């Protein structure tokens, strides 16, 4: 699932699945 | 940033993990 | 959608929808 | 943290916005 164009909710989902209990930061502004 | 690397271009595990805590 | 128990992907989705272009941090560890 | 406030207990807009950038 990671090796494609991932946007909006689809990107957030990928981060969620990859990062696990660590969590992540989603900063489309940066 | 992440939009440029993963939305506008093709994403990778390598890059996604850069945004894990 | 915000006024319920929100867990895992459901919580991440709510943050995404609320925070918009600002983005957010999801830190279940903290 | 956010799990305790929004998953284990009922979430709110007030609290969610605390985690926006």
């Amino acid at each position: 699932f990671v090796n494609q164009h991932l946007c909006g909710s689809h990107l957030v989902e990928a981060l969620y699945l990859v990062c696990g209990e660590r969590g992540f930061f989603y900063t489309p502004k940066t | 940033g992440i939009v440029e690397q993963c939305c506008t271009s093709i994403c990778s595990l390598y890059q996604l993990e850069n945004y894990c805590n």
